């Protein structure tokens, strides 16, 4: 259960903390991908790895399966994540670099508080507050494996084109930022599931290994074609319900 | 607020400070219901700034990773509704504390058996691209029923495995000082697992001496003193150690020769064992052995063979009067 | 966006950081600028 702790069930992703306050789902999975937009605005701001992104992003999906919405404000909690997240990558940021680029994105009018100030100190310790509880919540588990380890490794395995490949890891930054798979399948499914998405596209049918295994069996051996055709519908109704789908 | 991972350092029941620290630095306590011994060692935040130490956090991150009968055991990671509790399996004994009372007898055998542990535990964290950093006879202790641990990662790192491209820059002031190697002291920014074997050839003299075979009291007493033991640094034993900025900027001895096994003869006795303290106290990096090859030396087959630390944890008493009636 | 060699170690990952600034262009290209204008951009999310 320790491997199997940050993983649920459909039903348990449907009875969230955020539910228990009130929020409804397509309400609580828009907070998710809104907080995973700032998060990853603020990490190319501060310049932050895409890995230092990803894990901020792990670690806010996470910290809403235990945390609500309500009592956090995604844009509080994202932060101190991505601030959190940076040390754990080895790409720190200074707590102050932080808290300006937090500012600039959540406040483009007014003007950065003095350094000096009551407001800024206090908000400093905030921000340092809200580590410890993002640390306890995760259970300071804080070792993410992310799809595009994955992803990288079978492309190279298929001899992908450049712009299979390419497609491939883009596709797992967004499964990342859209969905909540990450919650519920291990990285390496995910992956598979970018590769066969990026494929259908592509209109490629990798070949089948020489009287034997399939792609998806040199990625994963959990993978069955069935699944990744329903994950892969998942993903593009996911796709379809954004804001735009409704020099 | 919700915290369904993180319990409250309640369940455990306080019973002893260990050592001369801090007020509320690492403490012996027990499980309240288990009764199991463990190690309470507070995350300590004096100084705040950077929020939780990235320091912590790499010690937590390390240790997460590294299981290994012969590396310390983080439980889990409690706190008082504020600190940070890090919870290990409680280890009786530290070897600088049995090294230092002398009263406390070691066979030839055991210290083979010491030695053995030691450097396995160091293939291990190794093997999992880690560097230890602050290997010393304090960081290691020894378990009631024999067994070596590998303790304190707060100095720990992860390092790459880059044979290949381009060079690393890791933080260059680590290791204690009286067990730092050459080329830290020298200014090396892209060392690795060979610092921590140099710290495990100091250790290893003091098995027999005793204590610290190099006291120095600055950076440049401390080549000094490694000089008069190892011999002079000259890029004719350690090729490129020109290179160096400090190399020439810092004083140092240049007619020095060689005397590790004639300065420890006294003590060691056993060949073996002085030819391997010999391969470990080596100058260059790339020169001196490591936990493969030192495992797989003579020293640790042949006569005697390695045995259990049940007879040096024997002489080791429970107070005065036993110690010397 | 762009594949990064997941074999380097942490310390030793590129800055995410777009190479030229983001412009407020709405098209095929602007919107696939960099991850942040295409899901802003072509998917229409925001935070604030
Ligand atoms: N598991 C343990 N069981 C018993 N004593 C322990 C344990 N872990 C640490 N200690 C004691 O705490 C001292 C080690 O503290 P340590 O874990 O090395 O943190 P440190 O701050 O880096 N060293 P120090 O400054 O001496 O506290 C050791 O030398 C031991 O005496
Ligand atoms: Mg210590
Ligand atoms: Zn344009
Ligand atoms: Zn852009």
């Amino acid at each position: 259960n320790n491997n199997k702790r940050w993983y649920f069930t459909r039903e348990q992703l449907e009875n969230s903390p955020s539910r228990r306050f009130g929020v409804d789902p397509d309400k609580e999975l828009s907070y998710r991908q809104q907080a995973a937009n700032l998060l990853q605005d603020m990490g190319q701001r501060l310049n932050v790895s895409q890995l230092t992104i990803n894990t901020a992003i792990v670690y806010m999906h996470r910290f809403y399966m235990i945390q609500s919405f309500t009592q956090f404000p995604g844009n509080s909690v994202a932060p101190a994540a991505l601030f959190l997240a940076a040390k754990v990558e080895e790409q720190p940021k200074k707590l102050e670099h932080v808290i300006k680029v937090a500012h600039t994105c959540l406040h483009p009018q007014e003007s950065l508080p003095d350094t000096r100030s009551e407001a800024y100190l206090q908000q400093v310790q905030d921000l340092v507050i809200l580590e410890s509880i993002i640390l306890q919540t995760l259970g300071f588990e804080l070792t993410i494996d992310h799809p595009h380890t994955h992803v990288v490794k079978c492309t190279q395995l298929v001899r992908a084109s450049k712009d299979l490949a390419q497609t491939s890891y883009f596709m797992a930054t967004n499964s990342l930022h859209l969905t909540t798979f990450s919650l519920q399948y291990t990285p390496p499914v995910v992956a598979c599931v970018c590769i066969h998405l990026a494929c259908k596209w592509s209109n490629w049918e990798i070949p089948v290994s020489t009287d034997g295994k399939h792609w998806w069996e040199y990625v994963d051996a959990t993978v069955t074609l069935e699944l990744l055709d329903e994950l892969t519908h998942e993903f593009l109704q996911i796709l379809e319900k954004t804001p735009n789908r409704l020099c | 607020v919700e915290c369904p991972f993180c319990d409250e350092v309640s369940k455990y029941e306080k019973l002893a400070k260990i050592g001369q620290g801090t007020f509320g630095e690492v403490f012996k306590a027990r499980h309240r219901k288990t009764g199991q011994k463990v190690a309470l060692k507070k995350v300590l935040m004096e100084n705040e700034k950077e929020g939780f130490p990235i320091t912590a956090l790499r010690e937590i991150k390390i240790l997460q990773l590294l299981k290994h009968e012969n590396v310390v055991n983080l439980i889990e990671i409690c706190r008082t509704k504020g600190s940070i509790y890090l919870v290990f399996d409680f280890c009786e004994h530290d070897l600088a504390g049995l090294l230092s009372n002398v009263l406390v007898k070691f066979t030839l055998s055991e210290i083979k058996r010491v030695m053995q542990m030691l450097l396995n535990g160091l293939y291990y964290i190794h093997r999992n691209k880690i560097l230890h950093r602050d290997m010393k006879a304090a960081n290691v202790l020894i378990t009631r029923d024999g067994v070596l641990k590998l303790a304190d990662f707060g100095l720990a790192r992860a390092f790459s495995l880059a044979k290949n491209s381009q060079p690393n820059r890791y933080t260059n002031r680590v290791v204690t000082l009286w067990y730092r190697p050459p080329e830290l002291l020298l200014g090396e920014r892209d060392y690795g697992p060979p610092i921590d074997l140099w710290g495990a050839g100091c250790i290893m003299a003091e098995m027999w001496t005793r204590s610290p075979i190099m006291q120095g009291n600055t950076e440049q007493h401390q080549l000094a003193l490694i000089s008069q033991l190892c011999g002079s640094i000259t890029p004719e034993v350690w090729p490129n150690v020109d290179n160096y900025e400090l190399y020439e900027k810092l004083e140092l001895v240049k007619g020095q020769k060689r005397k590790v096994k004639d300065r420890l003869k006294a003590y060691v006795r056993d060949p073996y064992a002085l030819d391997l303290i010999d391969k470990l106290l080596v100058l260059d990096p790339a020169q001196r052995i490591d936990s493969d090859d030192a495992l797989n030396h003579d020293f640790f087959w042949s006569d005697p063979m390695p045995s259990d630390l049940k007879g040096m944890l024997s002489t080791h008493l429970t107070s005065m009067f036993e110690y010397l009636a | 966006m762009e594949p990064v060699d997941p074999r380097l170690e942490p310390w030793k990952h590129p800055g995410s950081q777009p190479k030229t600034a983001c412009t407020n262009c709405y098209c095929k290209k602007c919107c696939f600028h960099c991850q942040v204008c295409f899901i802003t951009k072509a998917l229409g999310i925001s935070y604030g």
